[PDB]
RNA sequence: UAAUAGCUUCUUAGGAGAAUGACGUAGCAUGCUACGC
RNA sequence: GCGUAGCAUGCUACGUCAUUCUCCUAAGAAGCUA
């Protein structure tokens, strides 16, 4: 089970960009969701990683909202 | 079922047996199964209001159970969604997303989403010389499991340094953190 | 009097399998009320009555789907099965339909109502339903047309327009044959007469309208829930052309409905041992039940695994605290276990035994939580396949 | 409602109803502390007193759980079973919870009164969850001690801007100042209501307060005060967040040549930067507040957010950083109230900007790149927890000294607090060593230092300036006026007006004197500016004249002088009470 | 049940039985105290039964009470809420304007989709993309329902003001479109 | 912000009914015994 | 043979309680469908 780990794991990714106010910024949200809804639509595994990275880089980019080290230190 | 209703009704049941084990006649006997009767009857009622108590009982550690698992599930709901987020990533192990997820540890973040077309404009700010010597290799920059050519690179002054101020010795003079522009190859 | 009326638009949050927004209407009580008082006595009337066309109020469960079956395959010739679909159903249906589908549930008041009672009410219906404004993200627009979804009467008014284009459709099929080409003398007067009571004649012939209702009962038994339907037609005569076809509906909808039905949507099925392939979104199977053979409905197996893996809200991810929500998602998923392919007969055992894990941690949790356990629990029974098997057994 | 064990941390449903903060506990070490203890009051999601039609019964071991609740011992349904036994207390996850053995320092946190010295040497020495429990209870015991002052009153009003007090008769007589305030009733029969918030101070002849009011009501007789309460929010985060040495400077970055006057403390912003949190200690007037700012030119780019205890001192560090920061990026967070008159010149209350400067108890939930608390002896544990709770930062600095002057702690009057056991801050600076030290005078002259290193400091500071021969010691006995509890010298207050006009350089020397009431009544008769010692701290002035009011162990503290003393910038002329002080200062003739 | 006499009847019935049965009377008087306890207990449970009617009706009868207090006190809110939101938009009228319009009627009876249109001081436009702004409202004056209308504030999706110079062919990618205009009648 | 309608599962409460058992009272039928005629 | 009284057995009516079942309504949680 990869692919469909992957269309999991974006559900997860968009919930919590959802929970860090992303929804305020409408240019970026639609973005997210066009990735989330491509990631979900998706037959290849190959583009919904390439969807998947630039789904995270999202969640990468905004330096005040998660503790990566934290997160990352947890597993 | 140590109670003493239950106690009453066990003894009177006991001395019917052991009458009808006797059982010669008549009237003792009848006598003694209305005993028992009138005995099991406030036995039975005292059973009852017992199972009642014990349902309600059961209705509240429910209940109980319930309202504290609701609440503690939905006050837990970003730390959990995030715990649970990079739980799943670290699963997935694809060398691009742990690519990213590293660099982004040591501070080497993206400003814009990573784009997927080719000759596309990638923004990424650098914050130490260490991490430029990994990522860039002389015009070219390995990031996303993928390579870019560097176009532009600029400190927080937005003034452009060229790629051969990048060095031991020069940049410790330097405004870091860096911000490399670059397209995707 | 004419009160108008604002509908609101709101989104829907519910999980399906294409990412196009799905929009409902809200509209106010003042006409729901009001709607209500009006039509819900029809609307209870219809859903009361099993055996009909229309089944709206006939339950799947306890042989409920073998008795629509068997009612749909009523003494038909030579069956085919036949179902189609309707492109923008509710978004491209004309506004003369809608007021004939008002028109059609309003003439059961002959003795409560007057004409210009009947008319208010059916003005009433237009301004709050058809024709309206609608509130789109605080803002008001006019609603060009086509049923909203969100009226007292929306799926029996579907219904009658569901039966409406298939009676069309039937016409079209009878009126555009040859004529020297049909071998039976009955269907031809037929056509004959069905000409004279179109276009040569202007008062009602109520012995011919009987005649083709009994016709279309013959040979086009169908079953309506609102937009899906079902037809068990005579496959010669469809053949022939006297009975409306896969092509027949297409043409219908293009000229009467403004949109073009592909037949990738539309499906026939030849055999009746396989049943519908589908109708409300659950397949067919003839399963051996007891001693006799069966109709069963069964779902998409991914439908009721995104049910179990994605929910709406984030306390229905706890498992421990929903475990009727797990146990619907049993009932709903039981038929699967007579599928032949073993991964769709998996699905079901794996609810049973997640329903079983589910209650072995809430014991835990609640012993956990105390140090007794709890003295009555009945939910043993929650995990045998028995409490789900009764569930399509035609006693009740 | 369930939580977690204070000492344990294990899953708990029971508190401890006569504790004052009302903890969360165990099972084991629920019973571990009731079965001990004079505590026998248990409060689970219902409360553990006995449901008979009337009955009163707390403590836990005479209580049973029976029917459907608790009940006592001769009222209880037939079918028992005990509370209080097995070596637990029933409640919620009773076979989850594992004790501990700090139910031996648990009980005498709980227990004590927080009168004698040896209490806060207890409830600083802990581990963290009680290092939590101790402030919070340490600050409701505090609160709670203001409930035992006499309720006022009226007598009349002959002169509308000074009110006559009367105090009632067999309770104590609360002192009258700034940070007292109090609340009203009329209670004749006929409005048992509050009349407004009112505040209080004395006044120099008879008996009379020159008062104030937030709104303009008048006392008809009956109408009267009393003080209000304070009740203490919970607090949660840790003390010290744990301290990690990173191999290189993270989250901030260097300047290129930040100044030619803070060239010497690169190395000591590098320390900070490699370090999680790092601790400053040096005598006063070293460059510990002006290495804060120093950093700030060291890491542009890095948001900042300055707290201190105290307001004067706050508003120094804002003064400095207006002197030295680009005046554009800062602020200054002041509470609703505001009680002092706060620094109005940037741009007041914008908690979003990049400098930020805030008292500990108004400081807002936010985050940052670096946080400098400053003058952590004003601190205790309540204030590191509260800005370790509510600002988040990547690097902490702690810069203070432990040899100045504590905070108050009204409740310690048996024994002496020695500087380790201030707080944590305080306790780490003193026992493994501060992670930067600088010792070396820049503010006061050569006479003043040479004198304080060696009253507190043991022959440490060398110092740059030149005795300017403007240090004054006097001589003069001082009559004692316990006027407004705190005592007021009249006298010496009458010999620095008569040597006030005969220096005329000292036209604006700083008042300087241990006792607010002194302090404050001094404006009248010099019209200098006043400040009490406790506030001085944390800023300098031009030219200070200190007045020892009356000899105790107050005004006699080492530390509270040489706090006093060190705020002088090129001349002191202090008047001294004590043979001893005067003769160990070494100060000109007079 | 305690209150009612039967209780009190049960009780002496009961004393004088055991009384009689440890004195050791006869059986003709234990069986006729046996009869009268037995009838004295039926009557008490008989009232219990009926007593238990009375709080069961007594507690139903204050519910139901409780729940029309509830509904009337309920109904006011909402009649007093629609009241302020009726004349709150009463208040808001462009008062001029539609009495002209209103006063022009044959009957006195207009279409409403034309009563904005008419008489609205300002006008909210939304617009998706770059080309439709620069057709519909470039400049800071348009023509729009054979009116004059001139560009008061502009903002973006997010609520974020806008300025007209930042709406061009290569800013057009940086605004979050759609925009919405907000012009007042000139 | 969250529409109309249908079906189903589970839980709680109330009423009514049925069945079985228990007690008490009243009425009727029978057997035995005591007294009077 | 009759009347009165007592005991035992049986049937009916009424009242109370215990258990099981059915239904009618109300309230709540949830699932699926159009
Ligand atoms: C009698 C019953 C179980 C039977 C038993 O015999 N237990 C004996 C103890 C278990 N042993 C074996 C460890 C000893 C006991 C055990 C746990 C008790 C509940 C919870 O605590 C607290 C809860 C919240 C409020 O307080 C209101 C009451 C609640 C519902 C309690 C009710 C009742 O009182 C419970 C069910
Ligand atoms: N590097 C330096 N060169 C010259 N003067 C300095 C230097 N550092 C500090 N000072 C002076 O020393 C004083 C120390 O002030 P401050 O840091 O507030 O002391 P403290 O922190 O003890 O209150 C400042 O007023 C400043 O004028
Ligand atoms: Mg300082
Ligand atoms: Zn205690
Ligand atoms: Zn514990
Ligand atoms: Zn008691």
């Amino acid at each position: 089970s990869k692919m469909s780990d992957v269309k999991c794991t974006s559900v997860v990714l968009l919930s919590v960009l959802q929970q860090l106010r992303v929804e305020s910024s409408s240019k970026l949200w639609a973005q997210c969701v066009q990735l989330h809804n491509d990631i979900l639509l998706a037959k290849d595994t190959t583009e919904a990683f390439e969807k998947m990275v630039s789904l995270l880089s999202v969640l990468l980019s905004m330096q005040g909202a998660v503790d990566i080290n934290k997160l990352c230190e947890e597993m | 079922s140590s109670l003493p209703s239950y106690a009453a009704f066990a003894t009177a049941q006991e001395a019917y047996e052991q009458a009808v084990a006797n059982g010669d006649s008549e009237v003792v006997l009848k006598k003694l199964k209305k005993s028992l009767n009138v005995a099991k009857s406030e036995f039975d009622r005292d059973a009852a209001m017992q199972r009642k108590l014990e349902k309600m009982a059961d209705q509240a550690m429910t209940q109980m159970y319930k309202q504290a698992r609701s609440e503690d599930k939905r006050a837990k709901v970003t730390s959990a969604m995030q715990t649970m987020l990079f739980t799943m990533l670290r699963k997935l192990d694809n060398d691009a997303l742990n690519n990213i997820i590293n660099n982004a540890r040591d501070g080497c973040v993206p400003l814009n989403i990573i784009p997927l077309t080719t000759a596309a404009k990638l923004m990424v700010v650098i914050p130490d010389y260490n991490t430029y010597k990994n990522t860039c290799d002389g015009t070219t920059f390995t990031y996303a499991s993928a390579l870019w050519e560097i176009q532009q690179v600029v400190d927080a002054d937005s003034k452009i340094v060229q790629l051969s101020e990048i060095s031991m010795d020069n940049s410790p003079n330097l405004a870091w953190p860096l911000i490399v522009t670059a397209l995707r190859a | 009097n004419v009160i108008p009326t604002i509908t609101q638009m709101n989104l829907k949050y519910a999980i399906s399998a294409k990412n196009r927004a799905r929009t409902v209407a809200g509209v106010s009580i003042c006409s729901t009320m009001t709607n209500r008082q009006f039509h819900q006595k029809l609307l209870k009337s219809i859903a009361a009555t099993r055996g009909a066309t229309v089944v709206i109020g006939t339950s799947k469960f306890y042989g409920g789907w073998h008795n629509m079956l068997k009612t749909v395959y009523s003494d038909v010739e030579n069956p085919h099965l036949m179902g189609w679909d309707y492109p923008k159903c509710d978004r491209a249906m004309p506004n003369m339909l809608r007021i004939m589908a008002s028109l059609v549930l309003a003439r059961k008041h002959t003795t409560c109502c007057s004409l210009s009672h009947r008319f208010y009410r059916l003005a009433n219906e237009c301004a709050q339903v058809l024709s309206e404004m609608v509130m789109c993200g605080g803002s008001l627009y006019v609603k060009p047309g086509g049923t909203s979804s969100g009226d007292a009467t929306t799926a029996y008014a579907n219904s009658v327009f569901n039966i409406c284009q298939a009676v069309t459709a039937n016409v079209n099929a009878l009126l555009s044959t040859d004529g020297n080409k049909i071998a039976d003398k009955y269907v031809r007067n037929l056509q004959h007469r069905l000409y004279e009571c179109l276009y040569r004649n202007r008062d009602v012939d109520t012995d011919f309208v009987n005649e083709f209702y009994a016709y279309l009962r013959k040979h086009f038994s169908m079953m309506i829930l609102s937009d899906d339907a079902v037809v068990c037609f005579n496959s010669t005569y469809a053949s022939q052309g006297l009975v409306a076809s896969i092509k027949n509906f297409k043409s219908v909808l293009y000229y009467q409905n403004n949109v073009f039905m592909s037949e990738a949507k539309c499906w026939t099925e030849t055999d009746l041992t396989k049943g519908p392939h589908e109708f409300c979104s659950q397949h067919t199977m003839l399963v051996k039940q007891g001693d006799d053979y069966v109709y069963l409905p069964y779902p998409d197996p991914s439908r009721i695994l995104g049910a179990g893996c994605f929910v709406d809200d984030i306390v229905k991810t706890d498992g421990t605290l929903m475990i009727e929500r797990f146990v619907s998602l049993a009932i709903d998923a039981y038929p699967l276990t007579k599928h032949p392919n073993q991964e769709y007969a998996d699905v079901f055992h794996l609810y049973l035994q997640y329903i079983r894990k589910l209650h072995d941690e809430l014991t835990g949790h609640m012993l956990d939580m105390y140090s007794v356990m709890l003295t009555n629990d009945n939910t043993s029974r929650y995990w045998e396949p028995e409490f789900y098997e009764a569930m399509y057994t035609p006693h009740t | 409602a369930v939580g977690a064990c204070v000492l344990c941390n294990s899953q708990t449903s029971l508190r401890c109803g006569a504790c004052i903060r009302r903890p969360f506990l165990c099972c084991k070490c629920c019973y571990d502390h009731v079965i001990s203890t004079s505590h026998k009051l248990v409060l689970s999601v219902n409360p553990y007193v006995c449901n008979a039609p009337g009955c009163d019964v707390t403590d836990v071991t005479q209580l049973y759980l029976g029917g459907m609740s608790y009940y006592c011992k001769s009222h209880k349904p037939p079918i028992s079973f005990p509370l209080c036994a097995n070596g637990q207390v029933f409640g919620l996850y009773k076979n989850t919870c594992v004790g501990s053995d700090n139910v031996t320092d648990f009980n005498a946190i709980a227990t004590c009164d927080w009168t004698n010295a040896g209490d806060y040497i207890l409830a600083n020495t802990c581990t963290e969850r009680l290092k939590l429990f101790a402030a919070e209870t340490l600050k409701a015991t505090e609160e709670t001690f203001k409930l035992s002052y006499g309720i006022a009153t009226v007598r009349e009003v002959l002169s509308d801007r000074e009110l006559h007090l009367s105090w009632e008769v067999g309770k104590p007589r609360p002192p009258l100042n700034r940070n007292y305030v109090f609340t009203g009733y009329r209670v004749t029969k006929n409005s048992k209501v509050q009349i407004g918030e009112y505040t209080f101070e004395k006044g120099d002849y008879g008996d009379a307060v020159v008062y104030r009011g937030t709104t303009t009501y008048k006392l008809n007789v009956g109408d009267y005060f009393v003080l209000t309460s304070h009740t203490v929010m919970p607090l949660s985060a840790p003390t010290l967040v744990p301290q990690e040495h990173y191999v290189r400077i993270t989250g901030l970055y260097p300047t290129l040549n930040i100044s030619d006057e803070f060239s010497s403390n690169v190395a000591n912003y590098q320390k900070v930067g490699m370090q999680k949190y790092s601790t400053l200690q040096g005598p006063p007037g070293t460059g510990k507040s002006h290495f804060a700012i120093g950093l700030a030119l060291y890491y542009p780019s890095a948001r900042i957010v300055y707290t201190a205890c105290s307001h004067a001192a706050v508003d120094a560090l804002c003064e400095k950083a207006l002197k030295y920061l680009p005046i554009d990026k800062c602020s200054r967070i002041i509470p609703a109230r505001a009680r002092v008159e706060c620094f109005d010149k940037f741009k007041v209350n914008s908690t979003l900007e990049q400098y930020v400067f805030c008292t500990v108890n108004a400081l807002p939930e936010t985050t940052a790149d670096i946080v400098v608390f400053d003058e952590i002896s004003m601190a205790t544990n309540y204030d590191l927890s509260v800005v370790n709770a509510r600002l988040r930062a990547k690097h902490y600095v702690y810069i203070g000294d432990p040899a100045q002057l504590p905070a108050p702690r009204t409740l310690l009057t048996k024994g002496t607090l020695e500087p380790e056991y201030f707080n944590s801050v305080c306790r780490l600076m003193k026992t493994i060593g501060p992670d930067m030290f600088l010792g070396t005078c820049r503010r006061c002259p050569a006479e003043i230092v040479d004198t304080v290193s060696a009253l507190v400091y043991d022959n440490k500071l060398k110092a740059h300036k030149d005795k300017s021969a403007q240090c004054f010691k006097m001589f003069y006995k001082g009559v004692i006026t316990h006027d407004v509890s705190s005592a007021i010298n009249r006298p010496q207050i009458g010999v620095v007006r008569e040597f006030l006009t005969r220096n005329p350089a000292w036209r604006k020397a700083v008042f300087i004197s241990p006792y607010n009431s002194q302090n404050a009544v001094a404006s009248k008769i010099l019209g200098l500016p006043t400040q009490t010692v406790d506030s001085s701290q944390g800023s300098e002035y031009d030219y200070v004249i200190f007045t020892q009011t009356t000899e105790t162990a107050h005004s006699c503290n080492v530390n509270r002088f040489n706090v006093a003393i060190t705020r002088a910038k090129v001349g002191i002329l202090c008047i001294m009470s004590d043979r001893d002080l005067y003769d160990k200062l070494q100060f000109t003739s007079l």
